[PDB]
RNA sequence: GCCCUGAAAAUGGAUGGCGCUCAAGCGUGUUACCUAUACUCUACCGUCAGGGUUGAUAUGAUGCCCUGACGAGUAGGCAGG
RNA sequence: AAGCUCGUAUCAGUUUUAUGAGGUAAAGCGAAAACUUUAAAUAUGUAAGAAGUCGGACAUUUGAAUGAAGAGCUUUUAGUGGGCCAUUUUUGGUAAGCAGAACUGGCGAUGCGGGAUGAACCGAACGUAGAGUUAAGGUGCCGGAAUACACGCUCAUCAGACACCACAAAAGGUGUUAG
RNA sequence: GAAAUUGUUGAAAGGGAAGGGCAUUUGAUCAGACAGGCCAGCAUCAGUUUUGGUGGCAGGAUAAAUCCAUAGGAAUGUAGCUUGCCUCGGUAAGUAUUAUAGCCUGUGGGAAUACUGCCAGCUGGGACUGAGGACUGCGACGUAAGUCAAGGAUGCUGGCAUAAUGGUUAUAUGCCGCCCGUCUUGAAA
C-alpha cells in the first residue's frame, strides 16, 4: 500500500541491499586512503603560474 | 558570480598526417568550470579557424594566487563591443588578488559603460611591482607617506524602528 | 540513395558469413558513434602556447 | 583516475578524462507555447510533464 | 541495476524502459537564478552544466 | 555612461497612487524570502485499463476484491440517473 | 461505432549514416578573382532488410538510435469549409507606413498567477481538500516578502523607475565620471 | 387560499450601490447521542517535509597562504652618517640596504584551514497526514525461544457528558467578483 522509504528506516534498508551493515561497521566513506607524496612535475607548475 | 580564475588548453582533435596540435591555452575568469570552458571555445573560434565540434580541452585548473594578502597594483588591459565598434580600455586598481581586481572591474564597467560579462574581453592581468609608473592618479594618491584619513559621518544601522536618543554620527 | 544500402547488405551477409563460418558473435547491427575513452597527453612536441586576444 | 592524474601531472603529462557516456535531463519549461519538433523529442524521452526527467546514454545521435 | 546505469551495460535500455520517467519536486532551496530561461553559462537555469545537476537533483528530491 | 535641451497644448490628472534622491532610481553581483488550480506526497470521488473471483446457489454477475495512470472543453456523439 | 487477421505486429510532426535533381565560393590553389573548379547548409527524396540477398541456398544481433506492443483492410454515421496577430524565409516596393506569397505558432471551444486594469505579453498539464516547494513577477507603505548586503554612476526650474535599438535624432551644452 | 406586492409587531444593519463566493467572529436558533458520544493534551512509532547542531572522510599545485630557515633585491628608505633651521627635534636633502623598524622576491621544510564533493554517520526542534482492518509475506535482533521502530497508529489521562464543538441563518470584517441571454464575435464592443 505504502512507500516505505530508504535513506530513513533503516530495517527496509536492510530489507534491500544488505551489505548495509558491513558498511555500518567498516563505514567506507570515512575511507582513509593511503598517502603518497607524488609530486608534480616542474614544467606543470610553470605553465601555472607563469603562461 | 563571485569569481574564479582558470587555467584552460585545448589540443584541437588529432587528424591524420597532423597529431596533437599545439596546444592553446588561456587564462579565463569565471565563477565555474563550464562557463569556463565556454568562453575558451568563445575565444577560440575568434582567434582561429576552430569549433568545438573540431576540437578538445586538455585540463581545468584553478590558479590559486601565489601571495595573496601582498597588496598589489594590478594594470589590465581590455577590450569591450558596446553598441559601436570594438574599443580598448586600460585600468589600475589597489587590490589584494588579480581575481578580486576583475570583479571590481566588471561592476565599475557596468556602471560607467552598462557593460555586459558576455561583451567584455579581456585581454591581459598585469602586476605592476615599482609605483609611479601607474598612469593614473585615483590609485596613486593612496601611495603617501604616513597617511591617515577618516570614516567621516559613520552612521549605526539599527535593528529596531525607534530610538529614543536623539542620536548623532561620531564626528 | 540504396546503392549504400546494397553494399551495406553485403558487407552485413559477408561478416554474417565468416562470423558462421569461424564461431564466433556476430554482432551485424550497427553501432553509432561512441563516447570517447582515456588518453594521456604529455607536451613535449611542444609546450602549452598561451594566447593574446587582442584580436588585432 | 585520481592516481593517474596524479601521476601524468608528475610525468609533465596531461591525463584526459573519458567523455562521460550517461546523463540526467529534466524538463523545466512546462507543456505549452512549444515548437512541436521538441514536443515529438519530448515525448520520445518521456519528459511530458513538468520537473520529470530521466537517464539517457549519450551517442552522437 | 544501479551498476548496469552507471557502467552503462547491455541491458541498460531495457533496464531505462522498465523505469519510470522520475517525476521529482520542484528544489527544495531555489533554483538560484531569478530568471531560468536563459542559458547556464549566461546564469541560467537550461543547458550542460555537467557536475550541478547532482545538487539540483538532490534539491529536488 | 548618466543629466538638461533635443517642443508642446487647450475640463484637473497621474512611474498604478503615496512619495521617493550615499534611494524606494539606473547597470551589475551575491544570498535569504512571499507566491498559482503548475510539480511532488497523502486521503477521497470517478472513468479507463490489467489481474483475481462460484468454494458455503456467500443472498446485487449489470457483482465483490487487488493494482496503476488520468480527468479542461463549445458544436457533436456515447452512457447512467 | 461495429466487424476479422493479430497484438505476432505496426509505426513515429524525432536523431544517425549514405544520396541527388542545386550552390551558397564566406577557400582562389584549379589559366594572367579569373574560375562549376564543389570548405558546405538551406532539406526534401530514398532507404537502414524474408516485402532481403545470388530453379535451387540462407532466420530473429534477421541488419542504427529512441519511444509507443493500441495498428491496419472494407463498410457505415454527426458536426464542419474560412480568419486576426506573431515569427522565419522571400518577391515587389514606399518619404514613411507597407503589399503579395510559403511555412510555423498563438486565439478560436480555455479557465488560473503576474503584468495596476486588458484580445495578442510573460509563466502554467484544471476533479474536491490538506501540507510542502517553485515558475513568470516582485519585497519602502497600499501588498504577503530584506528600509538586505555590496561596487559604481545620477541631483533634472515638473528627472527616472520603459517595456529598447525607436520616433522626433544629426547635433548643441563652461554638468558629471571613466577612457 | 401560495408568489409577485402591502401593512403591523419582533431581530439586525446602514457615510454615493445592491445582491454573489471563500474562512470566521458576534447574535438568534437547531437535531442527534452518553451497555459508551463531543473537544483536547502527553509519550512512543510510520509516510511526507522544513529548520539547526555536530562528527568522520576524499580532492585540488596531495590546496594556495600564514608560519620556520635560507639566498637575493629594493623603497612611499628603519637604524646610523652629513648639512640647514631651531619650535633644539621635526622638517628639508642626501647618505645608508636591517642596523635601534621592516618589506618584496626565489628555493626548501611540515602542518592545519578554506571552497567543493561523500557518509548505506550521530542527535535535537517544528508542522500536516494516521487511509487501511483475524493471520499470510519481505526483513532485522537473538544460539534459540521468542522479540521489533519490518505491507498504512497505538498506549495513558482529563474536562464536558451539553447548544461546549459542529450545522443553518441575519450581520460585521479582509480578499475576490463586471449583468444575464442572443446575433456578428478579427478594439469583440
Amino acid at each position: 500500500v505504502l512507500k516505505k522509504n530508504p535513506l530513513k528506516n533503516k530495517q527496509v534498508l536492510l530489507r534491500l541491499n544488505p551489505y548495509a551493515k558491513v558498511f555500518a561497521a567498516e563505514k567506507l566513506g570515512s575511507k582513509k586512503a593511503e598517502k603518497t607524496g607524488t609530486k608534480p612535475a616542474a614544467v606543470f607548475t610553470e605553465t601555472l603560474k607563469h603562461d | 558570480a563571485h569569481f574564479k580564475e582558470y587555467q584552460v588548453i585545448g589540443r584541437r582533435l588529432p587528424t591524420e598526417s597532423v597529431p596533437e596540435p599545439k596546444l592553446f591555452r588561456m587564462r579565463i575568469f569565471a565563477s565555474n568550470e563550464v562557463i569556463a570552458k565556454s568562453r575558451y571555445w568563445y575565444f577560440l573560434q575568434k582567434l582561429h579557424k576552430v569549433k568545438k565540434a573540431s576540437g578538445e580541452i586538455v585540463s581545468i585548473n584553478q590558479i590559486n594566487e601565489a601571495h595573496p594578502t601582498k597588496v598589489k597594483n594590478f594594470g589590465v588591459w581590455v577590450r569591450y563591443d558596446s553598441r559601436s565598434g570594438t574599443h580598448n580600455m586600460y585600468k589600475e586598481i589597489r587590490d589584494v588578488s588579480r581575481v578580486a581586481a576583475v570583479e571590481t572591474l566588471y561592476q565599475d564597467m557596468a556602471a560607467r559603460h552598462r557593460a555586459r560579462f558576455r561583451s567584455i574581453h579581456i585581454l591581459k592581468v598585469a602586476e605592476i611591482e615599482k609605483t609611479a609608473d601607474v598612469k593614473r592618479q585615483y590609485v596613486k594618491q593612496f601611495l603617501t607617506k604616513d597617511l591617515k584619513f577618516p570614516l567621516p559621518h559613520r552612521v549605526q544601522k539599527s535593528t529596531k524602528t525607534f530610538s529614543y536618543k536623539r542620536p548623532s554620527t561620531f564626528y | 540513395c540504396r546503392q549504400e544500402f546494397l553494399e551495406r547488405v553485403k558487407a552485413n551477409a559477408a561478416k554474417r558469413a565468416e562470423a558462421k563460418a569461424q564461431g564466433v558473435a556476430v554482432q551485424l547491427k550497427r553501432q553509432p558513434a561512441q563516447p570517447r575513452e582515456s588518453r594521456i597527453v604529455s607536451t613535449e612536441g611542444n609546450v602549452p602556447q598561451t594566447l593574446a586576444p587582442v584580436p588585432y | 583516475i585520481i592516481q593517474a592524474k596524479r601521476d601524468a601531472k608528475a610525468a609533465g603529462s596531461y591525463y584526459v578524462e573519458a567523455q562521460h557516456k550517461l546523463v540526467f535531463v529534466v524538463r523545466i519549461k512546462g507543456i505549452n507555447k512549444i515548437p512541436p519538433k521538441p514536443r515529438k523529442v519530448l515525448q520520445l524521452l518521456r519528459l511530458t510533464r513538468i520537473n520529470s526527467g530521466t537517464f539517457v546514454k549519450v551517442t552522437k545521435a | 541495476l544501479i551498476h548496469e546505469i552507471i557502467t552503462v551495460g547491455p541491458h541498460f535500455k531495457q533496464a531505462n524502459n522498465f523505469l519510470w520517467p522520475f517525476k521529482l519536486s520542484n528544489p527544495s532551496g531555489g533554483w538560484g537564478v531569478p530568471r531560468k530561461f536563459k542559458h547556464f553559462i549566461q546564469g541560467g537555469s537550461f543547458g550542460n552544466r555537467e557536475e550541478f545537476i547532482n545538487k539540483l537533483v538532490k534539491s529536488m528530491n
